């Protein structure tokens, strides 16, 4: 794609999404249904039951397992980055103090139970006393809320698991990266003293826990690609370059090139212009920044190319290049300036040798000034260090300097002297002029030299994800005639990233580490919670399609299934977050009760083949309700679908033979005592054998009690129903208002700040003036 | 009128990448982005401007504008440079002397000037 729209999605990147909390997670809600007495006879007073507020429990334990994960992703989607109970508070009018409480359905409850007849008066003394408490000392109150106790969990770990953290000026200021305050070349300021009820939220940037660099290179080149784009978006821009025309002119003259032939000029002075120096400067800053590997182009026929050349792989680690284009680089080098001016026959390098041709020229070479910038060059690396807890790469310290600059000159000097045996004097006196070319602006190459590593270190310093050295699957193409042209065209002007620029390329980098955390974190909680919940039926490719979307730097539709197979098997290595982890231990817990809570499904049904007494619930009346299989075989439903090996079942059902079927089944409600006598809850099983379904099984629930039309029969036979199959169910919990009742507990207010640097106004010193880590101006050429 | 809203459309396109001037035609190219900040009174400026299109029988020309203000893309600029290009094919507008002559030499001097600005210029 073009670099812009990458540059675009990276720009575009915000820090988080905050999550509010505005009303209280629920699962559960009072609900008044008539009671029956022991004989089944309504009686007069209703009674509250805990209900599910949204009873939508599918058919089938695995269809119940996928709709817990559903809720996970919901309670999690749910779950507040912070939380202020004022928010939610509304008057509860019923107050003897006309106090508040939280949430809004807190208050409905109070209403509905306070203006109730049936309602206890202790219940209303109680509702009368609910009133919020206030400690503005400790910025803390409490406010009373109705909750069923599952609900009180999530919303108490909502509350007592917050991500917000207190904000202060210190902060602020610490989170400036170490090494931008510790430079003496800008001057850092506010101008407000942040409250002591200011609040932030930390980015998660913990180093990358899916290694991508090892093994993923499609998705490292994307990455590194990405980190290259921004790394040239904020490298600045070279400023009072030597005019093009009058150094082609100085260049000319040195050259003492004949006549209108600076147009047709090939050897020297080919792609010399300001555009390509600030294009090499910006392509060198940002290929080591993002550690893109950078692939040489050249033309051997350009001296000058190859002098360039020289002096990049003094200062550039070799490791940077493309094998290939830095072997030709070499090689052009020694063939063109070194042996020949040495009177050594060229070097017959073999593709892929294990040498690089300057290896071998070290070894052959007994010059000590030649050898030793050779030597150097074969083992200038990159030093892997941990800076601040991001691995960086560190240039050596005498490429920080420009001292490296002195060496090559040496070199450079010592082949200037050489006699060229082999060779006619005008190749002496190309290999000459070239030299002379490089080495009347010795001191400004120590200046670029010390300026390209001043700006290197100081875009680092903004880096938040680690620096791995890893060849790239493709390479960002310098042109030695870049090089040439920053060269011959560098001023004695410094450049510097600017602070602001410095600020918004950390903030870019921690947004985009940010985002990657929080998108392996949602990640690994779903995978995670599918294997822990036995989804074998789940694909879940679904899952890490969702996270490379969200990543907003891949382009999916490149990317094949092993691969992103590979990222969920990584992924499924990592540890779940902290509160995704305990939100989903709630749910593990408390799954069980959730579900036997719905009154869509039943747990089972136990076909037994004797007279069993119907259970007294006073919300059913008599109904054929087991607590428990105990004392029963257990076919389990899911795995019989899942076979389809219908054997057993079926020699059960044949036989007469007690067993519980096992699983998440509708049952029918039947109120009727006629259709009781008639049996018609063990007639619901031969379907099973007819065509070897279960899916279709549909227990009877019996449900008799005074409101039943021929319920007569219990009342004039002073008989209690029996029925033969029972339904493996629970009964509602009643919903006690005084059990309820929490004094939920949070701040009384806060303010919560997003972009700290905003707070923060930056100066530059004058650049005259800028100094390098060893306190010297980076540039000193007058 | 019509050249009017150009004035005010150019800052509301946000740079991402963009040309940098060397020595009088020599460019040399920048990655840098920058956003577009634009104040509520620019916006009011341009809706007058849209308005005074409007008020003298325009409605194709203010309607592009406006439909280009939805994203404010350099994508589609072209069009609003097309627009700006296409204001000044109307011809010339030769009035008299004396009316030019005196729109030019319309002034309104005053003793009630910054003294110290008028001595520091």
């Amino acid at each position: 794609e073009p670099k812009e729209s990458i540059l675009k999605k990276l720009e575009d990147i915000k820090p988080e999404q905050v999550k509010k909390q505005t009303k209280l997670f629920r699962i559960f809600e009072p609900r008044q249904l008539p009671v029956y007495r022991a004989n089944g006879e309504k009686e007069l007073r209703n009674r509250w039951y805990w209900k599910l507020k949204r009873d939508t429990l599918p058919d089938g334990d695995y269809d119940v397992r996928e709709y817990f994960l559903n809720l996970y992703d919901q309670v999690l989607t749910e779950m507040p980055d912070y939380l202020l109970l004022k928010d939610m508070a509304v008057e509860n009018k019923n107050s003897r103090d006309a106090g508040k409480v939280v949430d809004s359905e807190t208050a409905a409850i109070c209403d509905a139970i306070f203006q109730d007849e049936e309602t206890e008066g202790v219940v209303r003394r109680f509702i009368a006393e609910m009133r919020q408490r206030v400690q503005a000392d400790r910025n803390v109150v409490n406010y009373p809320s109705i909750l069923h106790p599952i609900d009180h969990a999530f919303n108490e770990y909502f509350l007592q698991h917050q991500l917000v953290e207190p904000l202060n000026n210190d902060i602020i200021f610490n989170y400036i990266p170490e090494r931008i305050r510790n430079d003496v070349n800008y001057i850092l300021n506010m101008d407000r003293n942040l409250p002591s009820t200011a609040r932030y939220i930390r980015p998660n940037l913990l180093q990358d826990r899916l290694n991508l660099h090892d093994n993923f290179e499609s998705l490292w080149d994307t990455i590194t690609t990405s980190n290259y784009i921004l790394a040239r978006s904020v490298v600045p821009d070279l400023k009072e370059l030597v005019s093009t025309e009058a150094q082609i002119q100085k260049m000319s003259q040195d050259l003492q090139l004949e006549a209108l032939t600076i147009q047709s000029e090939t050897q020297f002075l080919t792609g010399i212009n300001s555009q390509a120096a600030n294009d090499c400067f910006k392509t060198l800053i940002a290929a080591m920044l993002s550690q893109r590997t950078m692939s040489l182009d050249f033309v051997t026929t350009n001296y000058m190319s190859l002098i360039s050349g020289m002096w990049l792989l003094t200062v550039v680690p070799n490791d940077m290049f493309i094998r290939e284009s830095l072997v030709a680089c070499q090689l052009a080098i020694i063939n063109t300036i070194i042996y020949p001016a040495f009177g050594m026959q060229r070097m017959h390098y073999r593709n892929g040798d294990p040498q690089t041709p300057f290896q071998i020229a070290e070894q052959q070479i007994q010059n000590f000034q030649v050898a030793n910038w050779l030597h150097f060059v074969n083992n200038n690396q990159f030093r892997q260090v941990v800076i601040d807890g991001v691995l960086n790469q560190v240039l050596n310290d005498n490429i920080r300097n420009g001292h490296v600059v002195n060496q090559l000159m040496e070199a450079l000097m010592q082949l200037s002297r050489q006699q060229f045996p082999t060779m006619p004097v005008d190749y002496k006196r190309s290999i000459q002029r070239g030299i002379l070319l490089l080495s009347n602006r010795l001191g400004q190459l120590v200046d670029l030299t010390r300026l390209l590593a001043y700006n290197y270190e100081t875009l680092m310093a903004c880096i938040t994800m680690n620096m791995q050295h890893v060849q790239t699957l493709t390479t960002e193409k310098l042109q030695l005639t870049s090089v040439t042209s920053l060269c011959m065209l560098i001023g004695n002007a410094t450049v510097i990233p600017s602070p602001q620029t410095l600020f918004h390329y950390y903030n870019v980098n921690v947004n985009f580490h940010s985002n990657y955390n929080e998108r392996i974190n949602d990640a690994v909680a779903i995978i995670t919670a599918a294997n822990r919940l036995n989804l074998y039926q789940k694909k879940m490719k679904s899952i890490v399609e969702d996270f490379l979307k969200r990543l907003q730097i891949f382009d999916i539709s490149r990317v094949p299934d092993d691969q992103m197979y590979r990222l969920r098997d990584r992924l499924r290595l990592l540890p779940v977050e902290i509160r995704r982890l305990d939100i989903f231990n709630l749910i593990l817990m408390n799954m069980e009760q959730i579900e036997r809570a719905s009154d869509k499904i039943a747990q089972g049904v136990i076909i037994a083949y004797r007279d069993m007494q119907l259970e007294r619930d006073e919300m059913y009346g008599y109904v054929n309700i087991a607590r428990n299989l105990d004392g029963f075989q257990q076919i389990n439903l899911e795995e019989l679908m899942r076979t389809g090996d219908y054997a057993q079942i079926t020699n059960m059902l044949l036989n007469n033979q007690p067993v519980a079927l096992v699983g998440a089944l509708p049952f029918i409600t039947d109120s009727s005592v006629i259709s009781l006598v008639a049996k018609l809850d063990a007639t619901v099983f031969a379907q099973i054998v007819k065509l070897r379904k279960v899916d279709t099984l549909k227990p009877i629930l019996y449900k008799i009690n005074s409101d039943s039309n021929d319920f007569y029969l219990v009342a004039n036979y002073d008989w209690v129903p029996t029925s033969t199959t029972k339904v493996y169910k629970q009964i509602p919990q009643q919903f006690d208002f005084r059990a309820s009742m929490h004094m939920l507990t949070s701040n009384l207010t806060f303010t919560v700040y997003s972009d700290l640097l905003a707070f923060v106004s930056a100066d530059t010193v004058e650049p005259i003036n800028a100094v390098a880590f060893d306190n010297m101006r980076i540039m000193n050429e007058l | 009128l019509v050249s009017s809203p150009m004035s005010i459309l150019v800052a509301l396109v946000d740079i991402n990448g963009t040309f940098i001037t060397n020595e009088e035609l020599e460019l040399e190219f920048s990655n840098k982005y920058v956003r577009a900040i634009v104040p509520d009174q620019t916006f009011d400026e341009l809706k007058q401007m849209l308005d005074n299109m409007r008020k003298a029988g325009l409605t194709d020309i203010p309607k592009m504008i406006q439909d280009w203000l939805v994203d404010c893309s350099i994508e589609k600029f072209p069009l609003m440079a097309k627009i700006y290009s296409w204001s000044f094919h109307v011809g010339f507008r030769k009035q008299k002397m004396l009316d030019a002559a005196l729109d030019q030499l319309k002034t309104e001097y005053t003793e009630d000037v910054d003294d110290e600005m008028y001595r520091e210029y």
